[PDB]
């Protein structure tokens, strides 16, 4: 799943 | 009875008066996320970061902060399904617990816990964290940090979460924004392993054909109505 991370677009 | 996996995000605690991540002005309580929600932010300005989570920890335990109808509905759902139910939350608040849910997986940790910066062991903690506050696990007491998962860090309980995602007959996402991964990807995993997918939210968390069933509106309205519909169904 990988690290907690933010996506900005959509 | 169906296996039901519920994922909750910030939206469900919004009506309870808890505020977080608006991916609009990019602000958390008028803080840039880089500054209060990353390992680098903590490294740069630990006193600021400790102050921020001190504030959040205090605000969480104020009388005006209460579980809302949505939280209660999820507690009733667990009551009805027993071991066929799992609740995974992105939230660091304890509102699910106060509502009556048990065995809640906090994939981003808990505001009412701190962690030893050396051993990584967690500790129950309801008050402020000061520099004078050190761990309980080491002979030489180590600094404490919030037991909250920051952007850039690995979420908690992921093995158990992905197992449940495979097993779920029904997957429900509640109050999630769709900007935060890997949680925002859970719906894909659920649908791949054959689950019926449901979104209960204010705004769409994802674009396209993933949620097979969707209802939008305030969590305190949409969640109890779906749970009721599910329970009588
Ligand atoms: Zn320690």
């Amino acid at each position: 799943g990988g690290a907690k991370r933010h996506r900005k677009i959509l | 009875k169906p296996r039901v996996l519920v994922l909750t995000g910030a939206g469900i605690s919004a009506e309870s008066g808890i505020r977080t991540f608006r991916a609009a002005d990019g602000l958390w309580e008028e803080h840039r996320v880089e500054d209060v929600g990353t390992p680098e932010g903590f490294d740069r300005d630990p006193e600021l970061v400790q102050a921020f989570y001190n504030a959040r920890r205090r605000q969480l335990q104020q009388p005006e902060i209460q579980p809302n109808a949505a939280h209660l509905a999820l507690a009733k759902l667990q009551d009805a399904l027993g071991d066929r139910f799992l609740l995974v939350t992105q939230n660091c608040d304890n509102l699910h617990e106060r509502a009556g849910n048990t065995n809640v997986i906090h994939m981003h940790g808990e505001l009412l816990k701190v962690r030893c910066s050396q051993s990584g062991q967690a500790l129950d903690w309801t008050g402020d964290v000061t520099p004078e506050d050190k761990c309980h696990c080491c002979q030489f007491p180590a600094p404490l940090r919030p037991h909250v998962v920051w952007f850039g860090e690995m979420p908690l309980g992921m093995d158990e979460i992905y197992m449940a995602l495979s097993m779920a007959d029904i997957f429900i996402a509640i109050g999630t924004s769709g900007h935060v991964y890997p949680a925002a990807g859970f719906v894909h995993e659920a649908k791949l392993h054959g689950a019926h997918t449901v979104e209960l939210n204010l705004e769409p968390s994802q674009v396209g054909n993933e949620f097979a069933e969707k209802y939008y509106g305030p969590a305190s309205q949409v969640v109890p109505e779906f749970v009721e519909k599910l329970l009588k169904g």
